[PDB]
């Protein structure tokens, strides 16, 4: 909260469990390589509920 | 040949195959197994 963003992006996707652990930057699978890249230097959080 | 295998066995005595003479598409090592941890160290998974 003591933060200022230029632009932010909120990409929403449900997906299985351990896709959750799938998804991080320079990751691999069948979602993170066909799917959803996240790009290396990723600067943000990702959120799994 | 190593991931269809059906007992492999216990630690105490850890079974050891020699893998030579061939060509390695890492992908049947893929979709074989639903991954729970691949801790790759002196080499990176995704250009292996
Ligand atoms: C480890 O597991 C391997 C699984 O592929 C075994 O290889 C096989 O071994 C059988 C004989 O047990 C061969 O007939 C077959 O062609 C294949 O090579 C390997 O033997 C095994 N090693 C030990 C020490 O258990
Ligand atoms: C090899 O794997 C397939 C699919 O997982 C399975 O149906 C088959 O029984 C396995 N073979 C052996 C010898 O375990």
């Amino acid at each position: 909260n003591d933060l200022c963003f230029t632009n932010v992006y909120a990409d929403s996707f449900v997906i299985k469990g351990n896709e959750v652990s799938q998804i991080a930057p320079g990751q691999t699978g069948n979602i993170a390589d066909y799917n959803y890249k996240l790009p290396d230097d990723f600067t943000g959080c990702v959120i799994a509920w | 040949e190593v991931f269809n295998a059906t007992r492999f066995a216990s630690v105490y005595a850890w079974n050891r195959t020699r893998i030579s003479n061939c060509v390695a598409d890492y992908s049947v090592l893929y979709n074989f197994a639903p991954f729970f941890a691949f801790k790759c160290y002196g080499v990176s998974p995704t250009k292996l």
